[PDB]
């Protein structure tokens, strides 16, 4: 029992669904009825790698068995369809949660928060954050992380400063999330006097390491054979927290790197990922389907990829290269053809590559591009500003 | 119905009933996946392929499994998903699971006799005479008619064995 | 408020029998161009057991015993009479039809028999559509050897009874039951047509019998019938019984199966029709391409054993067509979609050219049929039979054709 319950919660931790799916093939093989924590630890292992599919299919199952759901088999559903910008699924559960009669945590908020932020809902993202304020509780730094994010996304510069200014005076050492956006949304608007008097204060830190070292290695100081070692290491030190904050990171550090003219270190801050474990979802590779996935990324995170799936296509054929702009219940409806992902993604083929990636007839959250007319067809220009 | 998403679904149709067809469940869920990147959504076809490969191998929970994201998808599955299960159930003896896979094809408006005669004949082959007879005297009380060739067989192996009551 | 807010058969019809306690439940009697009818009068609610429809009491049928010796039920003929001898010397096999041919005739000759009026009802040598009565041209029509040949043995075997039988030195009783050849040949059209072969027991006894039922022979075929013919031995009375649990609608026409499992050319040869929608007909294949059977049936939704297919477009054509396309079964063995629809494409051109081989088609069929004032009952027996066999063909193409589709 403690066994299966450790093996399946650092499974979940870590993002590794398949150890957990095979601990739980075989601890269901010996007639043992699972618990409840250890169908939530393989639930948010699946969720993890974005297998929605697989994730609901062992939710369901935990009735049948009769294990109840708990508090945070439903913070690893409303955490897994908040990463992916699923925001129907996420009022699908709100509602399940006002009908179930737990009250709601600042977990829950949050976790909406993020939803509508992937899901490029600002006005309601901000219309939840008033309500959070309005009923109880206090908001931790993930809120503020959050409504930091979903304010530079929507190019929102004076209340991103005024949100910086009013939380780095509470003394709480400003973790990398908050410098990350903060350059990509001064490198919206060519704030080349902001960004440099926020790197001033940034390249010292005597406080901690992992700041200093990619501020170091951001303005192309470590990129050296020698240098890229100290960013190699503080990465695999980064990769103990979880996943969970490591996808966050990455997708931070991603939209920083691209929107400052870093784009080639850019490419390589999401190679050294690939291999470490961090989006797994990201590339396939097959005879049928050649495929990017971007709707777990943010904007930045997104053109990096383009980028990088753009190039490697043209290097070599599959009957078909997709893109998976919009993954869930959104798909069947208009309402994915309008989501900033898609219309971002658009934009970029369309300017990138001409009229060839085309959308998909059947599918509303999709880019298309069949294989005539890949016979048709580097790509995208790197460079370091 | 385009002509280009035919022409896909036919392709990627073609390509999973082949790794179904060699016992690899794993590469008919590559495609399963190759499917959902593509925007096609998944039919009852290939998750009839994909139960069937897990069948074949002697792979009980995972067919279970591939049922269960069949009521997850929101398909219906086929007459011949279960028919496959039951089959399976019986192969392995799993008379209960049979049961349960039969009042399933019930609930979705289905004929169970040919099941339910699949299941009794692969229960009876498999040396399993006393979940098979059970199972057989459930469906014959339920008003279901056997053939009369399932009739001879139970009659004799029951009588073989000793068993005058069954 | 009440003041602001086919033609029915003769009533003598039913009276002369429901004088003789024959009763009709539910349902009227209704004559149209084809013939006669049975008709639900009202709508027939479904209860928990079939319900009673017709009752035919046994003293006013002709019947004769299917197995040697022959014994007539009821013994209507007289000891020493030359029609027993006629009767008697017969085929056991093959010859049934002579003798119930003879057993109508004499009955017919007979005062005080019931079938002296009853056959005043019978379809007349114009208006049956037995093949016995079909002229060489009207078989010209069928388009098919075999059955034409048959049909050649047949009137030749009555032919050759009749005189055999008739000559000038048969006393007066037995001249006058068929004075001339083409009245033994409509009497043996029409015990051909309306013999019903039933187990009855009398009594003590039980036997086969080749049964000449009034009122009985007046239900038409079907494949799916919502009717079937009961024996009751203790009053003898023979019950038409609707199927139990299965709603009729006013107007619904009630129909027996005339013989299960017999494909269009038996039944063009025995009772002189054939139906579009038989779910046994054959159609000879190569075998070289095959499809694959569970799809097939899955995508029609036709389930049970290969003897009873049934449907939860899809009639009896999809199922005669499951029964007779090639087809191969591995168990649980998927097909791949590359290879069915090669199959279906060689099925499909081996139909087209079994239908470039005739040398008409089935609308043009349909129009010389509407275009048609003076052609006899066979004519058109013929020309539908043909057309029948044209739609079936052009059936299994479609649903080929929406097999192929529904593949994906
Ligand atoms: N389903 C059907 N369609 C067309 N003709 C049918 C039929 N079923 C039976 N018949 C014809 O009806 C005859 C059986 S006696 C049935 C009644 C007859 N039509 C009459 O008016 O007296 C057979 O000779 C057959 O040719």
């Amino acid at each position: 029992m403690e066994t299966y319950e450790g093996i399946i919660f650092a499974c979940g931790k870590g993002g590794l669904h398949e150890d957990a799916r095979k601990i739980l093939q075989y601890m269901t093989a010996k007639d043992v009825v699972p618990s409840s924590k250890a169908y939530t630890g393989v639930i948010e292992a699946f969720g993890q790698a974005a297998l929605y599919e697989e994730a609901l299919v062992a939710f369901n199952t935990m009735h049948e068995v009769g294990s109840n759901p708990s508090i945070e088999t439903f913070h690893s559903l409303l955490y897994s369809f908040a990463r992916g910008g699923l925001f129907k699924e996420s009022e699908v559960i709100l509602s399940r949660l006002v009908n179930s009669g737990i009250p709601r945590n600042r977990d829950t908020f949050n976790a909406t928060i993020e939803a509508y932020k992937q899901g490029g809902k600002f006005e309601e993202a901000v219309k939840t954050y008033v309500d959070m304020e309005k009923s109880r509780c206090d908001p931790d730094e993930r809120t503020l992380e959050a409504v930091l994010s979903v304010y530079s996304c929507a190019r929102l510069v004076d209340e991103c400063r005024e949100q910086f200014e009013e939380m780095k005076a509470s003394d709480i050492l400003p973790s990398i999330m908050c410098y990350c956006m903060m350059l990509s949304v001064y490198g919206k608007t060519e704030s080349w006097d902001d960004v440099n008097e926020l790197l001033e204060e940034m390249l010292s830190n005597r406080v901690s390491n992992i700041h200093q070292v990619i501020g170091q290695m951001i303005k192309g100081n470590y990129d050296d054979d020698s240098n890229w070692q100290i960013v190699e290491y503080v990465l695999d030190k980064l990769n103990s927290e979880g996943c969970g904050l490591g996808i966050r990171f990455y997708n931070a550090l991603l939209d920083a790197l691209w929107w400052l003219g870093q784009k080639e270190r850019a490419a390589r801050v999401l190679n050294e990922a690939t291999k470490r474990g961090i989006f797994p979802e990201l590339f396939r590779k097959n005879k049928l389907v050649w495929s990017v996935d971007v709707h777990r990324m943010s904007e930045g995170g997104m053109y990096t990829a383009l980028s990088v799936w753009l190039n490697d296509l043209s290097d070599i054929l599959p009957q078909l290269a997709v893109v998976v702009s919009v993954r869930g219940q959104l798909e069947k409806s208009s309402a994915a053809r309008e989501s900033p992902i898609t219309r971002a993604a658009f934009s970029f083929l369309q300017d990138h590559v001409s009229s060839s990636f085309s959308f998909t007839g059947w599918n509303g959250g999709r880019i298309m591009c069949q294989r005539s007319q890949l016979k048709q067809l580097n790509i995208v220009a790197l460079t370091n500003s | 119905v385009s002509a280009l998403e035919r022409s896909l679904r036919l392709t990627f149709m073609d390509e999973l009933m082949e790794r179904a067809r060699n016992r690899d469940p794993s590469g008919v869920s590559e495609v399963i996946y190759d499917m959902i990147a593509a925007g096609l959504s998944p039919g009852p076809r290939s998750f009839h392929g994909l139960v069937v490969a897990h069948a074949l191998n002697g792979d009980e929970q995972g067919a279970m499994h591939s049922l269960r994201k069949e009521l997850g998808a929101g398909q219906r599955p086929l007459p011949e998903t279960m028919i496959a299960l039951v089959r399976l159930s019986g192969s392995k003896g799993n008379a209960q699971r049979g049961l349960e896979l039969l009042a399933a094809m019930e609930k979705l408006n289905y004929d169970i006799r040919q099941a339910w005669l699949i299941l009794v004949e692969e229960l009876v082959r498999t040396n399993h005479l006393e979940e098979a007879n059970k199972v057989f005297l459930k469906g014959a009380r339920g008003g279901m008619r056997a053939t009369d060739q399932l009739y001879d067989l139970m009659i004799e192996e029951d009588c073989k064995a000793g068993d005058h009551s069954n | 408020f009440p003041l602001f807010q086919l033609e029915s058969a003769d009533p003598d019809f039913y009276k002369i029998g429901y004088v003789r306690r024959v009763r009709a439940y539910g349902v009227e009697f209704k004559e149209g161009p084809d013939g006669f009818g049975i008709y639900a009068s009202k709508d027939i609610e479904p209860r928990r057991r079939a319900r009673v429809i017709m009752e035919i009491p046994h003293e006013l049928m002709i019947t004769i015993r299917q197995k040697h010796p022959w014994m007539f039920f009821p013994d209507i003929v007289p000891i020493g009479h030359p029609i027993f001898d006629i009767i008697n010397s017969t085929d056991p096999e093959r010859d049934w039809d002579l003798r119930l041919a003879c057993l109508l005739l004499f009955s017919f000759d007979r005062e005080d028999h019931f079938w002296r009026l009853y056959g005043d009802f019978l379809p007349a040598a114009d208006e049956c559509s037995s093949l016995l009565l079909a002229t060489e041209e009207d078989l010209a029509e069928l388009q098919d050897p075999q059955l034409v040949s048959t049909i050649r043995q047949q009137q030749k075997r009555v032919l050759e009874f009749w005189e055999k039988n008739w000559h000038s030195g048969v006393p007066l009783k037995i001249k006058r039951l068929a004075e001339d050849a083409e009245r033994f040949i409509w009497a043996v059209s029409i015990a051909q047509t309306r013999c019903i072969s039933m187990k009855t027991r009398i009594g003590a006894l039980v036997q086969d019998l080749n049964m000449m039922i009034p009122y009985a022979d007046m239900l038409n075929h079907s494949f799916e019938p919502n009717c079937f013919l009961h024996w009751r031995p203790k009053d003898r009375i023979l019950e038409v019984m609707s199927n139990a649990g299965q709603a009729i609608k006013k107007g619904e026409e009630m129909t027996i199966n005339y013989m299960p499992g017999q494909k269009n050319n038996m039944l063009m040869e025995r009772y002189g029709f054939s139906t579009p929608v038989n779910p046994w007909d054959a159609i000879p294949f190569s075998g070289d391409s095959r499809i694959h059977l569970n799809s097939f049936l899955s995508v029609f939704n036709i389930f049970g054993l290969p003897e009873e297919y049934y449907h939860d477009f899809v009639d009896g054509a999809v199922i005669a067509a499951a029964r007779t396309l090639p087809t191969w079964s591995d168990i649980d063995l998927p097909p791949i979609p590359s290879a069915e629809r090669k199959a279906v494409k060689e099925l499909q051109d081996e139909c087209r050219k079994m239908l470039a081989e005739y040398p008409t088609t089935s609308e043009q069929d349909q129009k010389l049929l509407d275009s048609l004032s003076e052609a006899r009952t066979t004519f058109a027996t013929a020309v539908k039979y043909r057309m029948h066999r044209k739609m079936f063909i052009g059936k299994i193409i479609k649903a080929l054709d929406i097999y192929q589709e529904r593949l994906l």
